[PDB]
């Protein structure tokens, strides 16, 4: 079955390479987490670094796409990267071509749409990542917009990525039941990202020291990541709860 | 099955065999590492010497890029020669627009983009090779390691090739008992032990060693190698080690 | 065997197997040797004949006139790649009025060798190539593969049987590197190197070819009637 | 590389076929059945619809009947998509014709060029052929009504009676027994509908399931009209030739 | 554009997309030219599952390339309309550059130098046909015949067939042609020529088609009539 | 690097089967079901909203778009084709027809415009076929109103009601009951809601039902003032709160 | 399937090895080359007699000093001839003088290895390039689409090759005249000929230095076949 | 080139052409023949630059001769022309124009009608009674619009083209050494050769 | 605007004996008024016997016995060491500079 190996359509209408892709999402072994504030949009991932021969500063999964704009990648490094590098150099032309910055949607919907070509083309593979998008915009508010290697997206309240990701995304539904609206009630970020932290880790049953985790967040107009003091400040104001 | 066959043909693990493959020419070259140090980066390689005829001093392996950055590798050779001409065009091109040389980071992702693009078509093959590099910038020393996925990281230390293991495993013990730092002149001694106990993995030929380095203090931060008293100095060293 | 279809693609144990194919017609190509002293480098190589009433094939071929290489394998791959070391000498000699280093001569032909190695519906070369040389620093002799692999030595063979003559070299390797400044004895060596790769067979007179290239001597070729003097 | 995916669409079997128009034209063998019948005043063009549901918007469609030019209209039976490219590519050329010499294009040529972008798609590029049979009925100067086949292969032929798509066969059969020379187009009509009636795959030939066309000299002397009925007219003449 | 090499080598030696090229060509309606005294007349088989045939507008199997030269096949009849075209244009630059008509030598070597060429051109088949091409060479009144076929070898005919049992009616034009003495007149030319199809054919009714061709330019195309005389006395000097 | 599959992926298989246009079909019937009623006064369109997750905003998730002013398009099948399929449709409204013309398509032409690009990723080298069936409504001056369906064959046909997806057998039936051609545009809405009852499991409100229509033109949707004979678009998206409307009345 | 390009195993490229043995079943080509001249000769094998033998050219012309006989797929031959022949004028526009026989065997044997995935697949025939130049005398080559091309006092090539090469191997000696190389290349062919050897089924052609590239009409070839009998006889 | 006229007359077009061919101070040729046929009922003359002319009307003869081989058909007069007409109309725009003027004299079999047809290099067609390119013109329409009627023998049309040479003989400035003079009518071409 | 030509003045001359042939020039190189260099030579040593010199605009006179001593060198490799005669050397030159027909060498060639 040559129909396993490009992106043409099996006899029950599937392609099996797209769903092989999502496959490759999670054979980093790490699972993402987002969440939108009133006033800003956190996004954490978890970090590990396994071999003690690495650099853990150049150890990350969350980029810098543009100035409000931030994305962390579910899936390979060298995926991430390619998608990373196109993700920036896409947001730069948007701002050059229609003055005014690319929004994340949008930025996702781009994203979507090359993830798309190659779900069509036999040529180009698709990546085995899914791309999670964050931002303050400045038309829709906090923001966040997620792409997966089917060309799909959509918008949501909050989202998780990974292989412990149902789990994740279960606890963040009752919370969302429960709190009855469409974000985290808070006034600064730092007390948003202490509530993602919190809930990531009463769903996954594991704690985190500062180096366990890797923290992104957006307000208006500029996006950001935390240092491991940022977070272990962070943590601290937890453990005291 | 035959999801193998093809590269850029992801395998219902979400894996592509032909980058893995590419891992086993690599796995079965010559052990090359490279060492963070204070203010620098140390490179070396082992260099099997097939022949007497093999005129000594040489066959250099250990390629500059621009004029501070050092490459070395281990795989098939004229793959890392062609990564290493591209990654120079590259640096070529940096400095053409921007002026400064291309920062270490800089350097990484060009060289990452590009061996990743080789993981995209079934037209090309993937790099045999995983690429130990690096150097000093306007932030300081930095050190690379590049897989044929096009994977790569930041490192206190790096090995690859036959010796990986045994190497890695005295990289293991530099960063453990010296978390304030390591010297350059250290390193170079260092570099050349840890490339003599990698050698015992490999061991029908003997072999030449080969360092370069670049220090903000011993080489101003520009990529020299290490030759004559220096070199021979580590050689020595490396020697009593074994014994 | 399931991976041998075409150059751009690895083995289960990460070899290529179309390079490895390519290797094997240099194996099954007439014997050259190549070494050298301080002051000159020789090529010699047999010549073979299709039958009694054929030429002998061409193996040496001039680049420059410090610069030349013999060959073992596909003659046609040998001629383009000759050809492009041809361009190469000119292109420095035009533009820079320098002479082209032996061991850039090496870095170009291993990385014209790798493209092919690497991309789709090419094929790797299909011979190999002992090149000698005098430079700014001296006298120099390299050995291409089709691989990409180019190798510097004092001395080596490569083709049919080359074991033995490379064996020979490796003994010989003290007194030969001293053969310094002079052409015949140089010649004679490399004569005595290649007969240790004949079988059945010996050297005749439009049977063997041998080149050399030294301090204040040009590349040049020595067939038929010239190269009596050295069987 | 990509070699291995290659079906090779335009290559030779051991028996000098090109399967892909072979398999083009047992694609086409399972269309809606179309009919083409020449007077000496005039041609039918009728064709069944590939089976109709109640809900389809009956007149406003056109699945099988298409115009070329004023003077030249096809009926199609295969991939209506395919066919639709075709046209276009055939309208465009009838107006280079005419932009070029100022007049219009003589029937044949039309069709040969035509014939020959088929062709061409069967001998070089590696796509696949255009899953498609027309029927070409026109007018010109020179020749008079004609009538003409082309199909996947890119071949072409003339025809007085001829019908492609499914039950061939047969049609040809019934063609062949009752079609005369001398024959009026008013005959002709009653012929091409009494062939579809019998070779249909339906219960019933009903107005909702046919495509018609006429090409007349029936308007103001020497002046040739085409007649693309609507869904009443083709009612009418089914009652007319006692078929409902 | 598209690559792949359709044409290709076999371990046998065999380009199986030519011989296979071929197995059209034999499948295709039979054709046969026969070469006078002072004339050549091409003959062409009709292939007769078919009444209805409007033969008014049905492409004529003989084909004038230029006024003087004429081609048959046998064999794809689209792919045969390509060649006649590009036959017909380099007749009309051949005209423009040397200022005269092209011999039948040329016109040949050149529709054969286009079916080779599609035999070693990535992306493409080679055409499924072969062909007689008959005419006179300008201001000359030596008759010519000539063959092509898919591989692209071409050579000249005192008289010769192509198609479905060509092998059956070249055995019959191998006895009855006199290369000492050819057809001296146009008529025993013409009958000869109908002569061999009938050895194939079936009846001689909507079955066979000839042309002449005559120097200078003077090409006739036979009629039902004309044809079926020479088919009902070929009958009634039968039975022996 | 760059394309080298410059052949067809999609072939003619021995029995006649074009294998990618049928398995893209087979796609399109495993999609979520999705329909179009034609009323004498205009058109709906209508198809449920899915869900991924409950903490997507599914609002954000437009699976009915405007292609013209006067044009709305709905697939079933697979999103991220439909989605390109509409930003190519948009665009070849304006580069092959406004650009030109100074007006919008007529609805059957920008439908053969979209055949034609999906009849091209049919045949084209180193593409599939796209895994969608449209139904695209709209109203054009001479034509008036319009609905038309197209399939991953690049095949259209106009329809007076029909349905496609997950449960578009059971949905025609039901559509061929009701229809008549006399009804009024309410009357098609309230037995669009109906259908699409059927095929629904879950959840069944203006939230998780995407409904548009081709109906009057809108002076208050057009953005400005002053020109007599620019009246607006006939496109109308259904809000949430018009849906469920509609609802306690069904 | 395989790509075009691709090497066997044992280090050989599959479709040029594959044209070799197309080469095998073309008719037979034989060239010896004297110090009075070079000869070349051929068998006709029409496949009927009624093809009009005197149009099968496989004894081709390419300059005034070089002539071409040919074995194998010789429609594959035209576009090598083509090229010859435009090599060899070209040069003497560039240069105003002729161009050398190994030259323009080496021009010829450029085309051969450029093809693949350029032309899609090798010649699949192979040419025996006879000529004379002042620098090295008569010459005869045998041009290969491997893209080798070999020099011989005498070569045979096509199916009856074998068999006419150890035929060659004994009766070449460096004193031949032109007249009994003539006759040697009628004798070897008879033998190698499934048909019996006349004037109209093969055909032989010289280059002189003095005369350059003739060939020999039937009539005088009929004379040089009743002579080869004459000597036959006569031992 | 500078002189050619045409006349329709009852049932033929005559096409009179000068037969100098002239470069600096000398005439290289007195009887140039500024005419090829396209078809058997189609002659086309021409006038302009010099290597343009011949070149132009050769390439067109190749299209219309091609043409009917093809289709084994004589393409009508009028059609021939807006084939020409076009061609010009292409050229215009092109990197270096055709500078050529045409007149194509046509018998229309279909219609049993002679046809003229003035084309100048711009590509602007004309049906005309009777025409001329150049000079030529600004005598010979007048001459015309007092001298010619429209139903006219062949023999007439001859001796009203003989009235427009004599005239151009006396004012115009050039030797334009007589002209060749061509009649088509329903028998094809042919031409008078004296004048 | 930009005049890619210039003048570097010199002059030179060749001539024939039975069995010699001589090539002299002068060794001035100017522009203008001024005088570049006193002794630049330009009568070259082209290999197979063969003396050259391109006097007129200096860079493109240098250039073509550039091309020339390269055209020598090729002539050699592609002809097996053939000796180029001063005839095929003539006419090798001219295919040089009508090669540039449309922006000549400004020089008076001899050889």
């Amino acid at each position: 079955g040559y129909d396993r190996h490009i992106t043409i359509f099996s006899p029950e209408g599937r392609l099996y390479q797209v769903e092989y892709a999502f496959k490759a999402t999670n054979q980093t072994n790490i699972n993402s987490l987002a969440v939108r504030g009133k006033d800003c949009t956190v996004v954490i991932s978890q970090k590990k670094v396994p071999d003690k021969l690495l650099d853990p500063t150049t150890v990350s999964y969350i980029f810098c796409i543009s100035r409000t704009i931030g994305m962390v990648v579910n899936g390979p490094i060298p995926d991430a990267r390619n998608a990373a590098l196109r993700a920036k150099a896409e947001a730069a032309e948007f701002r050059y071509k229609y003055g005014y910055d690319m929004p994340c949607d949008v930025l996702a919907k781009r994203m979507a749409n090359l993830s798309q070509i190659y779900t069509q083309r036999a040529y180009m593979r698709p990546l085995g990542v899914i791309l999670t998008f964050v931002s303050v915009d400045e038309e829709l508010g906090p923001s966040i917009y997620k792409t997966d290697p089917a060309g799909y997206y959509v918008g949501y309240k909050a989202t998780a990525t990974g292989p412990k990701q149902q789990e994740i995304t279960t606890n963040l539904e009752n919370h969302f039941k429960k709190s009855k609206i469409d974000h985290i009630n808070e006034e600064s970020w730092e007390k948003v990202v202490e509530f993602a932290i919190t809930h990531m880790i009463d769903a996954l049953g594991t704690e985190f020291s500062k180096n366990d985790l890797e923290v992104g967040v957006a307000t208006k107009d500029k996006f950001f990541t935390l240092s491991a003091e940022n977070i272990e400040e962070r943590l601290v104001a937890i453990a005291e709860q | 099955t035959g999801y193998d066959l093809s590269n850029s043909v992801f395998s219902p693990d979400g894996r592509n065999f032909q980058v893995e493959y590419a891992v086993k020419a690599v796995e079965n070259g010559t052990t090359s590492i490279g060492i963070k140090c204070n203010d620098g980066v140390v490179f070396a390689v082992e260099k099997l010497i097939t022949s007497k005829l093999l005129v000594p001093q040489k066959n250099v392996k250990i390629q500059v890029v621009d004029r501070h950055i050092g490459c070395v590798y281990s795989g098939l050779i004229p793959d890392g020669r062609h990564l290493v001409n591209r990654g120079r065009e590259e640096a070529a091109s940096f400095k053409k627009l921007y002026k400064t040389p291309i920062p270490i980071p800089a350097f990484a992702d060009r060289l990452g983009q590009y061996v990743q693009a080789h993981t995209l078509y079934n037209s090309v093959r993937p790099f045999g090779v995983s690429t130990i590099f690096g150097g000093v910038d306007k932030n300081g020393a930095h050190l690379y390691m590049l897989e044929p996925s096009g994977s790569y990281w930041g490192y206190k230390g790096a090995a690859t090739g036959k010796g990986r293991q045994s190497a890695k495993a005295e990289l293991e013990k530099l960063v453990d008992h010296h978390p304030e730092g390591l010297s350059a002149r250290e390193a170079v001694k260092q570099a050349a032990k840890i490339i003599y106990l990698a050698h015992e993995d490999n061991k029908e030929k003997d072999f030449e060693l080969e360092i370069s380095w670049c220090s903000l203090s011993e080489t101003n931060g520009l990529h020299k190698f290490v030759k004559g008293d220096l070199l021979q100095e580590a050689i020595d060293f490396a020697q009593k080690e074994i014994n | 065997n399931n991976y041998d279809g075409d150059t751009v693609t690895f083995s289960p144990t990460g070899r290529l197997f179309q390079v490895e194919y390519a290797l094997e017609a240099i194996k099954q190509g007439s014997v050259t040797v190549g070494l050298r002293s301080n002051t000159h480098a020789v090529l010699v190589a047999l010549k073979r004949n299709a039958d009694e009433l054929s030429s002998y094939q061409k193996k040496i071929i001039k680049c420059d006139e410090h610069m030349g290489l013999s060959l073992a394998g596909l003659a046609p791959d040998a001629r383009v790649l000759s050809n492009y070391l041809r361009q190469q000498c000119n292109y420095s000699s035009l533009v820079f009025n320098r002479k082209l280093a032996v061991e850039r001569a090496g870095h170009l032909l291993c990385d014209k060798a790798q493209k092919n190695t690497q991309s789709y519906g090419g094929r790797p070369y299909g011979v190999g190539l002992l090149i000698i040389g005098y430079d700014k620093s001296g006298a120099h002799l390299l050995e291409f593969q089709p691989s990409g692999n180019v190798t510097e030595l004092y001395g080596t063979a490569i083709g049919a049987r080359s074991q033995g003559a490379k064996t020979y070299l490796e003994r010989t390797l003290d007194t030969f590197i001293k053969i310094d400044g002079n052409p015949d004895e140089l010649i004679k060596a490399g004569v005595e190197a290649i007969s240790q790769s004949l079988r059945d067979e010996s050297l005749t007179v439009d049977n063997l070819s041998i080149a050399i290239v030294g301090k204040d001597t040009p590349f040049t070729i020595y067939d038929g009637e010239a190269v009596a003097k050295y069987i | 590389g990509s070699r291995r995916y290659d079906s090779r669409t335009t290559i030779f079997s051991p028996e000098g076929r090109l399967y892909q128009v072979e398999y083009a034209l047992e694609s086409i063998s399972h269309a809606g059945t179309a009919i083409g019948i020449m007077a000496s005043d005039g041609i039918v063009l009728a064709a069944e619809r590939k089976v109709t549901s109640t809900l389809l918007e009956q007149d406003t469609s056109t699945e099988k009947l298409y115009k070329l030019n004023d003077k030249i209209a096809v009926a199609v039976a295969g991939l209506t998509a395919d066919a639709e490219i075709l046209i276009n590519t055939a309208r465009i050329h009838a107006q280079n014709y005419l932009k070029t010499y100022n007049e219009d294009i003589p029937v044949e040529i039309l069709v040969r060029r035509l014939s020959d972008i088929k062709q061409g798609y069967t001998q070089h590029g590696g796509l696949r052929p255009f899953g498609v049979s027309f029927i070409y009925a026109g007018y010109d100067d020179r020749y008079g009504y004609q009538l003409y086949t082309s199909n996947p292969s890119g071949n072409y032929t003339g025809w007085k009676a001829i019908s492609v798509g499914a039950n061939t066969s047969a049609a040809q059969t019934l063609l062949q027994m009752d079609y005369k020379d001398d024959m009026k187009v008013d005959d002709a009509i009653e012929l091409a509908l009494k062939t579809l009636s019998k070779t249909t795959d339906s219960s019933a030939l009903t107005y909702d399931r046919l495509e018609f066309a006429t090409i007349r000299k029936g308007a103001n002397d020497g002046e040739v009209y085409q007649k693309i009925f609507k869904p009443q007219e083709i009612k009418d003449i089914l009652v007319k030739t006692g078929i409902t | 554009g598209y690559d792949r090499a359709l044409s290709i080598f076999s371990p046998d030696g065999h380009i199986f997309q030519v011989e296979y090229a071929l197995e059209a060509v034999k499948r295709g309606t039979c054709a046969v030219g026969v070469k006078g005294k002072n004339c050549v007349v091409l003959g062409c088989e009709r292939r007769s599952t078919l009444k209805l045939q409007d033969t008014r507008i049905t492409p004529s199997k003989v084909s004038k390339i230029d006024s003087h030269v004429v081609l048959s096949f046998s064999g794809l009849n689209a792919d045969s309309r390509i060649l006649i075209e590009k036959a017909r244009v380099e007749a009309q630059s051949h005209r423009l550059t040397l200022e005269d008509p092209v011999t039948v030598e040329y016109l040949t070597r050149y529709v054969a130098g286009v079916q080779q060429r599609y035999t070693q051109s990535g992306g493409v088949r080679p055409f499924g046909v072969s062909t007689l091409i008959a005419g006179f060479d300008p201001r000359d009144d030596e008759p010519k015949l000539y063959q092509t076929e898919p591989s692209g070898i071409y050579s000249s005919w005192s008289a010769q067939t192509i198609g479905r049992n060509s092998k059956t009616v070249r055995e019959f034009l191998e006895k009855n042609y006199d290369r000492k003495e050819p057809p001296a007149t146009v008529e025993e030319c013409v009958k000869l020529t109908v002569r061999s199809l009938l050895e194939v054919v079936q009846t001689g009714a909507k079955n066979i088609e000839i042309t002449v061709v005559k120097p200078d330019s003077d090409i006739v195309a036979l009629s039902s009539e004309e044809i079926n005389q020479y088919v009902t006395q070929i009958e009634q000097e039968k039975q022996e | 690097m760059t394309d080298r599959y410059s052949f067809s992926l999609t072939t003619f298989s021995p029995s006649g089967k074009l294998g990618q246009i049928d398995y893209a079909l087979t796609a399109v019937k495993q999609g979520v079901t999705s329909l179009g009623i034609k009323a004498t006064n205009g058109v709906v369109i209508a198809t449920e909203k899915k869900s991924s997750s409950p903490l997507a905003m599914s609002e954000t998730l437009s699976k009915v778009s405007l292609l013209t002013p006067d044009i709305g398009a709905v697939y079933s099948g697979m999103g991220p084709d439909y989605r390109v399929l509409v930003d190519k449709s948009r665009k070849v409204a304006h580069t092959s027809y406004k650009r030109i013309y100074g007006e919008y398509p007529p609805t059957k032409l920008l439908v053969s415009e979209v055949a034609k690009i999906m009849q091209e990723a049919t045949q084209s080298g180193g593409v599939r076929p796209f895994g969608v069936s449209l139904l695209i409504a709209g109203h054009d001056e001479f034509n008036g109103f319009s609905l038309y369906q197209v399939d991953p064959s690049g095949s259209y046909f106009p329809w007076k009601a029909t349905a496609i997806g997950k449960g578009s057998v059971a949905a025609k039936t039901f559509l061929e009951k009701r229809w008549n051609d006399e009804l009024e545009l309410e009357d098609a809405i309230h037995i669009a809601l109906l259908t699409l009852k059927e095929s629904v499991e879950g959840e069944f409100n203006g939230d998780t039902i995407e409904l548009a229509i081709i109906g009057d033109e809108n002076p208050d949707l057009l953005g400005y003032t002053g020109i007599p004979t620019d009246k607006g678009p006939r496109f109308r998206k259904l809000t949430s709160q018009e849906i469920n409307d509609r609802l306690e009345a069904l | 399937d395989r790509g075009v390009s691709t090497f066997s195993p044992e280090g050989r490229l599959f479709q040029v090895e594959y044209s070799l043995e197309a080469i095998k079943l073309g008719s037979t080509a034989i060239g010896i080359a004297t110090k009075e001249g070079v000869v070349l000769g051929v068998e006709k094998r029409a496949t009927s007699p009624l093809l009009e033998s005197d149009s099968i050219e496989k004894i081709v012309e390419i300059d005034r000093h070089i002539g071409c006989a040919m074995s194998g797929l010789t429609a594959d031959a035209r576009s090598m001839i083509e090229h010859a022949r435009t090599a060899a004028v070209t040069h003497n526009l560039y240069y105003d003088e002729d161009i050398n026989v190994e030259s323009l065997t080496q021009s010829v044997c450029d085309l051969a290895l450029r093809f693949g995935e350029l032309m899609s697949r090798p010649f699949g025939v192979a040419l025996l390039i006879a000529g004379h130049d002042a620098d090295d005398g008569y010459q005869l080559f045998h041009a290969e689409p491997s893209g080798t091309f070999y020099r011989y006092n005498a070569k045979a090539i096509g199916s009856g090759s074998e068999g006419a090469q150890a035929e060659l191997l004994n009766e070449w000696h460096s004193s031949l005249t032109l007249k009994e190389a003539e006759l040697l290349v009628l004798k070897i062919l008879k033998q190698v000929m499934e048909e019996k050897l006349d004037e109209n089924n093969a055909q032989l052609s010289c280059i002189t230095k003095q005369d350059g590239f003739k060939i020999y009409d039937n009539e005088k070839t009929a004379e040089l076949i009743k002579e080869l009998k004459e000597k036959e006889a006569a031992e | 080139m500078d002189i050619i006229l045409g006349i329709r007359v009852q049932d033929s077009v005559i096409l009179a052409s000068s037969k100098a061919v002239t470069r600096g101070i000398s005439v290289l040729k007195d009887s140039d023949d500024k005419t090829r046929q396209l078809s058997p009922h189609t002659l086309m003359s021409f006038a302009g630059e010099a290597g343009d002319t011949v070149q132009f009307a050769e390439y067109i003869q190749a299209n219309i001769q091609l043409y009917s081989i093809r289709e084994d058909y004589e393409l009508s007069p009028q059609a021939v022309s807006s084939f020409v007409r076009q061609e010009l109309a292409k050229s215009i725009r092109s990197r270096r124009p055709y500078q050529v003027n045409v007149l194509i004299g046509g018998y229309d079999k279909k219609k049993n009608k002679p046809e003229l047809y003035q084309i100048d290099y711009l590509g602007t067609k004309v049906e005309l009674p009777y025409g001329a390119h150049g000079y030529s013109g600004f005598y010979t329409f007048s001459l015309l619009d007092h001298h010619y009627r429209p139903d006219m023998t062949t023999e007439e049309g001859l001796d009203l083209l003989k009235l427009c040479v004599q005239e151009l003989e006396k004012r115009m400035p050039m030797d334009f050494k007589g002209v060749i003079v061509k009649i088509v009518d329903k028998d094809g071409i042919r031409q008078v050769d004296d004048f | 605007q930009f005049n890619p030509y210039g003048d570097n003045g010199g002059t030179i001359l060749g001539i024939a004996g039975e069995d010699f042939a001589v090539l002299a020039g002068d060794t001035r190189n100017i522009t203008d008024y001024s005088i570049n260099s006193r002794y630049e030579p330009k009568v070259f040593d082209c290999g197979d016997n063969i003396v050259m010199s391109a006097n007129g605009f200096a860079a493109d006179g240098d250039a073509l016995v550039k091309r020339f001593k390269n055209s020598v060198k090729w002539y050699h490799f592609d002809h097996n060491d053939k000796k180029l005669s001063i005839n095929s050397a003539a006419r090798n030159i001219q295919h040089l500079l009508y090669g540039k027909r449309f922006f000549p060498y400004y020089v008076h060639t001899i050889i």
